[PDB]
């Protein structure tokens, strides 16, 4: 009857420390427990890999979340780097309280992990996205770690060319957390896309990396743009809205261009294959820089016709629109290419990846799709209709017919009401009108006689922001009120973050504060206990409007029109002492490159917070154990434990 | 007679022989101003003829380029007077005068501004102003091309190379104007730094003088003055040197040698200058400076018939050349012909470099060419040796506080 | 016929050339204690510059700032485009453009300042007249043979009438490759440490006869690492004797194939070791004396008629000397 | 005034090509086209091209159909501003799908050369373009000299660096140069070719376009400055331009005549003069 808990990521990152969660139920009040817990050898040898830390639990607090370090000198020492095979490695909780209590044959219990050095975060922008061959190379390295405070760890840097052959290395103490260098690209060297890595010393797969082109080039004067009328082309068999583009040339310092236009059309396709229509090149003189140039129906279905080719059959191609324009009289040329034109049946998107799965029967079933503008930005005001097919739960089954429209953004939050004992539930998703987005998705149910079922629901569709806090219900469902209190763990970055325990009563809510390094996903895992059986539920939260914990501030004082060799009084403000990075870079090489690179930006580092993410999916599991491997955890009780996961990917 | 509108704006002019046919003109400005046209000619009583004449301003070379820095504030070609500040990137320690001020003369003051990481085997030898540079690689024998930008001349090294001791083979060049000149104060301690070098044994110490008729006879005095205490000097540090005077026109004439042993005496060397006249070359008054450097040639060539082929008490010799010159060297070939022999002779390498320094210093203020006075001028890392002083007031100067 | 304008013009002097025209600047890394203001000078290059940022703090963790468009703006301007390639005795045809985006007409004489190296048109003194209308643009054709064999500095100036007082000078360095065009000459050699055989080898001393003299040779060595090479390149040389060792493996795998920089004149040398099935290439470079107007296309424009020139670009006697 | 231009077209490879091509001819200096001749083109049923556009002394033509054979087409252009300097203009032809398969093409002036006239030898080589020799005729005129001209130009303004008395042995064309070759009567100075004697051959090259004559058999007084061409063989190569002095030496009968004693006397002690004394400054 009485149990011991062992909650921990199903990853452990060496040189971090780890967050250990432990566990009592149904211990004598009076009762108390002593115990260590310590990360041992993959039990190839036996060597301790850790200190041992010490927990000291009762009844009135059964629970305590414990930073388990694990230095790098005793996971080298007892034999991690000796291991074989894969990189496993054993947490196990000794204590004699399982020996005196539970009379076990062994005081051990423990989890099967996975052990990996990536560690840290790091960042690293060069000089231009673009050089010529023999021109000097710029660029810097930024150390961070977990918290993305500045790390002081040595790492070593290195450069590959475009053939993938390493030209430099360098390793290089950090005082400052930046580490800036330069070096020359050979002259005779062909174009391509070079790249520069950089690891810690003590971190074999914690490699960043970015990446540059080299090409053989010269600065333009002038970029030119086309932009479609509409990034779609709706290709339904009754009818096809009319091709139409608005080709722009303008000065890089801000005056329109003067010349003229050639568009030659094509039909290109997934792999890359580009068939041009012969015939239908348009040339046109630019009038205030643009030229507004559209292709007909005849003369469209004459061009399919000449290839061969029919209205039915253009199902995932690509409409390729090339420019040359020739300044007038400069004589200079620039061209441009458009390659985002998508032939579409539906000029909607729609994603359901949020949509949990293996919900639990008797409570509301929560649909969530993303209506998506086709190649666009969400789609705000989309009416969305879903039916409801629920499969025979004895009887004949019925059809639930809900209709919502986007709130904003695409989100659309339809709370359907699963009746119980459902074998089965059918979803048909469409939005959009005419025309409309198919999605289906069907979702099984679980095993009919288990142990019970725990609901999470949530008020509030709205992403959460940062600061903002958070109200989650919790109720228990099919099963008698045994217990007496559930317990809630957050997981953010892939570390258990916060343990607590809230006593059980009528309608309950558990309140979570959305700190900022929980952004951009944090994974709420709630259970509790019905006699000797665990059941859970996880769901996913995501924070959107991120931003830096604190802040940069770029301004130029007065209006942007200033004249070559003046004087620019820069302003630069955050909150507190910071290396301030700074960078002036020509517009003229986003041109001249044949792929733009966007810049460093929010979305890349919070990508980076969600890069340690151990989460599988959008939560939710027809057991505890699915329901913890999902969320990223390695859960054991002394009967039941979690296998190690197969792959980091979890595919 | 030629038209008497020849008057310039904000200076002076002179006549040779009046208006009549066949007179030149000179024209002169304040100093930071230079004449144009420099001067004209009254033809066959014809219109002026020049090579509205306006005292234009001096204006100083701006850095075409400035590898790994930047320099403000930025202009096409700073007047006199003005200042220009050079720092330059972070991980780069600067060398030579962050500050550096256009002085009249067309030049700048201090050293060039570079900033070099060190990596590089060699010191950055870095784009002196108004030059450019070619080849940004300083491995161990790598090499880098200079070429001069606008109307400068270029003085000094064209072709420098990085040497195993880590010194750029020759002189830093110097982007100069065909007006530019150079004052004393600034000459004197390079000078002084040279010979200290040559005083660093026996030296053989050969002085060339100019007598053609475009040097005056005054001008020829105080040419022979400045010889005069040059040796005066030389022989006042009790070092083991003798020194020739040799006074050249259209037909070089050899007035003392170094194969005679009165070289060695203050007395003799200063009774031999002082005979030396104007009636001698008087009908012969060409500027052969080749023939000068031939005779000196047949010197060194004397001395080491004499001496020996192997023999230590010539290897021992350094030899040091002087030339009072106006740089107008209009027969007998291109000078430079004999200094290729002077240096075969002596078996000049990168070692024995120490034993061979030529001096060309010009003077005059019309008809002096940069390109003669650099190419007979030896180039040796850090140090100058070609010179062009306005007056031959500013050599006596120069001389009398040559050495310390 | 047409009326032309002779000296005119502005001084030539007074008119600022433009010579700093960096692809990127402002690199530093600076301090700011909540507050900074920089003084940055602006480049003569005429584009908008997107000023980036990031901010790195001990107590704040990490932040990336909006970038900061900032545009520089002339109305009036003489923009040059250099060619990519410019070889040596090969003529290239500069093309200077003059934007005139004023409200009036301008009338600006166009020339290349002449300088040692260039083989212009007619000594490089003259000065090219045209006309540029208001809200428009004009090219000026400048046809060079560059004889320099090195990098120069070129200024081109523009100069208008005194009656409008405009104009604009660019100074550009244009770096002059050497005679002929490039070859490359890649030797491949499989290397197996394990037999004992390829233990010791030597890549044969290059004797190319259409080698350019100063021939700008580069020889880099690209050794892969697929199967622990320990391959020692040691070389006599005329600057001297120099030998890198490369040690591709480094007890790891990740894409360690490797290249470095080789710096030797004639004759090289190998001493291998390890185990792997690696391969050597080592890369020569050098000019070479070679041709190729398309094959494919070919264009000739032939003209008949009178042109009439300035009295200044008639190369004929001038009868009475 | 008006000036009748011409371009012509044709494709070769037949490999690799689009067909369709894109003509881009820049005009001279001071000329613009007529947009009433380009239009009238191009209204044309087999026009040859299917647009135009010209501003300036630019002109874009596109041709979308470039055949085995040269067919062409021409039209006529103004002038705005006469030209400042003598130089060709390039044209440009484009392909229409592959830009980058393109090539530049050099065209002259109506009567001008193609390409800026270079004395190109050796592996160096000097800049032939500037101004016509001279070919003074003092004496055969009956021009007495006047202070010394040959003096005052030899030693004043250009200052020469190379004299001598050349015989024409013959008189050839080789590239834009007519070649001279000439032996040496006698040296009477230089600063480089230090190697000069009599009885040498030396090599005189103008350019073709000027009407400089140098008949063979004649002998000739040549100074002026030096070339760096090495002609090939290891003598020094002259050039013959501006700042150059040519004069028709003195021969057994022109000399004969009255007014011409005093001239050729006087040539002939400027002769020996200079070549025995020297500058004298
Ligand atoms: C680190 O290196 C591995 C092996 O080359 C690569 O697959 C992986 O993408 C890298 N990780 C990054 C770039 O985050
Ligand atoms: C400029 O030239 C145009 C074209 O000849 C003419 O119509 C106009 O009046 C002129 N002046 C202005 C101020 O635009
Ligand atoms: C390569 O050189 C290292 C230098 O430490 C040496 O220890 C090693 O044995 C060599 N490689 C192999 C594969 O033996
Ligand atoms: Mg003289």
């Amino acid at each position: 009857k009485p149990r011991l808990l062992l909650f921990s990521p199903s990853v452990v990152h060496l040189g971090v420390p780890l967050s250990v969660g432990v566990q009592l139920q149904d211990v004598p009040r009076g009762q108390v427990v002593k115990g260590s817990v310590f990360l041992r050898n993959p039990s190839r040898n036996n060597v301790p890999c850790s200190p041992k830390v010490d927990f000291t639990l009762s009844s009135e607090r059964d629970f305590a979340l414990l930073s388990l370090q694990v230095p790098l000198k005793d996971a080298k020492s007892c034999g991690l780097h000796q291991l074989l095979r894969g990189p496993e490695v054993q947490l196990v909780a000794h204590s004699p309280w399982l020996k005196d209590s539970l009379s076990r044959t062994t005081n051990i219990q423990g989890i099967n992990l996975l052990f990996s050095s990536r560690r840290g975060h790091l960042f690293l922008q060069t000089d231009q996205p673009i050089y010529n061959p023999g021109q000097r190379v710029r660029y810097r390295v930024f150390a961070l770690d977990q918290k993305m405070r500045p790390s002081t760890d040595t790492i070593t840097v290195m450069v590959e060319n475009s053939h993938g052959l390493r030209v430099r290395k360098k390793e290089v103490y950090m005082p400052s957390s930046i580490f800036q260098d330069d070096f020359v690209i050979p002259d005779i060297s062909e174009p391509g896309t070079w790249k520069i890595s950089a690891r810690f010393s003590d971190g074999l797969e914690s490699n960043s990396s970015t990446q540059f082109e080299v090409k053989k080039y010269v600065l333009p004067n002038f970029e030119v743009k086309i932009t479609p009328g509409k990034p779609y082309i709706l290709t339904v068999p009754g009818h096809l809205d009319e091709m139409q583009l608005d080709i722009q040339a303008r000065y890089i310092y801000g005056k329109p261009v003067q010349g003229v236009a050639y568009v030659r059309f094509g039909l290109l396709d997934e792999d890359g294959k580009k068939t041009f229509f012969r015939g239908l090149e348009s040339q046109t003189k630019l009038v205030n820089g643009q030229s507004h140039i559209s292709l007909s129906k005849a003369e469209f279905q004459d061009a399919l016709e000449k290839l061969n080719m029919g209205i039915t059959d253009l199902q995932g191609l690509r409409l390729y629109v090339a420019a040359a324009i020739i300044e007038s009289p400069g004589g200079e040329m620039e061209e441009a290419e458009l390659t985002s034109w998508y032939f579409v049946s539906s000029p909607f998107s729609l994603d359901l990846s949020k949509t949990k799965r293996h919900l639990v029967p008797g409570a509301p079933f929560l649909l969530q799709a993303l209506v998506r503008e086709m190649s666009g930005s969400p789609a705000s005001g989309i009416p969305v209709k879903v039916s409801a097919t629920v499969s025979s739960p004895g009887s004949v089954p019925e059809v639930q017919d809900i209709q919502q429209n986007t709130d904003g953004s695409g989100q659309v939050s339809i709370p359907i009401i699963i009746p119980q004992t459902i074998s089965e539930l059918q979803l048909s998703v469409s939005a959009g009108s005419p025309h409309p987005a198919i999605a289906r998705l069907t979702v099984a149910a679980p095993p009919s006689g288990g142990p019970g079922f725990l609901s999470i629901e949530r008020p509030d569709s709205r992403p959460p922001r940062v600061g903002d806090t958070l109200n989650l219900n919790l109720r228990a469902v099919g099963s008698g009120a045994t217990f007496s209190h559930y317990y809630y763990m957050i997981l953010s970055r892939g570390q258990i973050v916060f343990m607590n325990r809230e006593p059980k009563r009528t309608l309950t809510s558990v309140s979570v504060f959305v700190d900022h390094h929980l952004a951009p996903s944090f994974y709420f895992v709630a259970f509790y206990y019905h006699g000797d059986h665990p059941v859970a539920n996880s769901l996913r939260v995501d924070v959107q409007a991120g931003a830096c914990e604190g802040k940069l501030e770029l301004s130029v004082d007065g209006a942007k029109q200033y004249r070559n060799g003046e004087s620019v009084k820069l302003h630069l403000e955050t909150d507190s002492l910071a290396l301030v990075a700074l960078g002036a870079l020509d517009t003229a090489l986003y041109a001249a490159g044949s792929k733009s690179h966007k810049p460093l930006n929010m979305g890349k580092v919070f990508e980076a917070m969600n890069s340690y993410d151990l989460g599988c999916g959008p939560g939710g599991g027809d057991s505890a154990l699915q329901v913890f491997q999902a969320a990223g955890l390695a859960f054991s009780d002394g009967d039941q434990w979690t296998l190690s996961r197969k792959r980091l990917s979890c595919p | 007679s030629c038209p008497q509108n020849v008057n310039i704006s904000g200076g002076t002019f002179t006549l040779s022989h009046g208006w009549a046919p066949g007179s030149l003109l000179t024209y002169s400005c304040p100093q930071g101003l230079y004449p144009s046209p420099a001067s004209r000619l009254c033809k066959s009583s014809g219109q002026w003829q020049t090579p509205k004449a306006v005292c234009k301003p001096v204006r100083c070379p701006a850095p075409v380029s400035f590898e790994n820095g930047i320099y403000t504030p930025r202009l096409g070609s700073y007047p006199v007077g003005g200042n220009v500040s050079f720092e330059c990137e972070d991980g780069f320690i600067l060398r030579g005068s962050p500050v550096r001020q256009c002085r009249p003369n067309g030049m700048w003051d201090g050293e060039t501004a570079v900033c070099d990481n060190g990596a590089g085997h060699c010191p950055n030898p870095g784009i002196s102003l108004g030059a450019v540079r070619t080849g940004f690689r300083f491995g161990h024998g790598d090499k880098v091309r200079y070429r001069c930008s606008s109307n400068l001349v270029l003085t000094g090294s064209s072709e420098r190379e990085c040497q195993g001791n880590g010194v750029w083979s020759g002189t830093e060049p110097i982007c100069r104007q065909p007006y530019s000149y150079d004052f004393p104060e600034d000459v004197a301690p390079a000078l002084g730094t040279s010979f200290s070098h040559m005083l660093g044994g026996h030296l053989n110490l050969y002085l060339l003088l100019d007598c053609s008729q475009s040097v005056s006879e005054n001008d020829f005095l105080i040419f022979k003055e400045s010889a005069s205490l040059m040796v005066d000097r030389i022989f006042s540090f009790e070092i083991n040197v003798s020194v020739a005077i040799i006074t050249f026109a259209s037909e070089p004439k050899v007035l003392m040698s170094v194969l005679n042993d009165n070289s060695r005496d203050m007395t003799e060397v200063i009774s031999s200058l002082e005979n030396a006249n104007y009636k001698d070359h008087e009908n012969g008054t060409g500027t052969n400076t080749y023939a000068a450097l031939n005779s000196v040639y047949l010197m060194m060539n004397n001395q080491m018939r004499l001496l020996g082929m192997e023999t230590m008490a010539w290897q021992e010799i350094r030899h040091a050349i002087i030339l009072l010159t106006d740089g107008k060297s209009n027969m007998g070939g291109s000078p430079k012909t004999a200094v290729d022999h002077i240096r075969e002779i002596l078996n000049i390498n990168q070692k024995r470099n120490d034993y061979l320094d030529i001096y060309a210093i010009g003077v005059g203020k019309l008809d002096v060419d940069w390109r003669e006075l650099n190419e007979l001028g030896s180039k040796k890392d850090g140090e100058r040796h070609a010179f062009i002083l306005q007056d031959t007031k500013a050599l006596h100067q120069v001389f009398e506080h040559m050495l310390d």
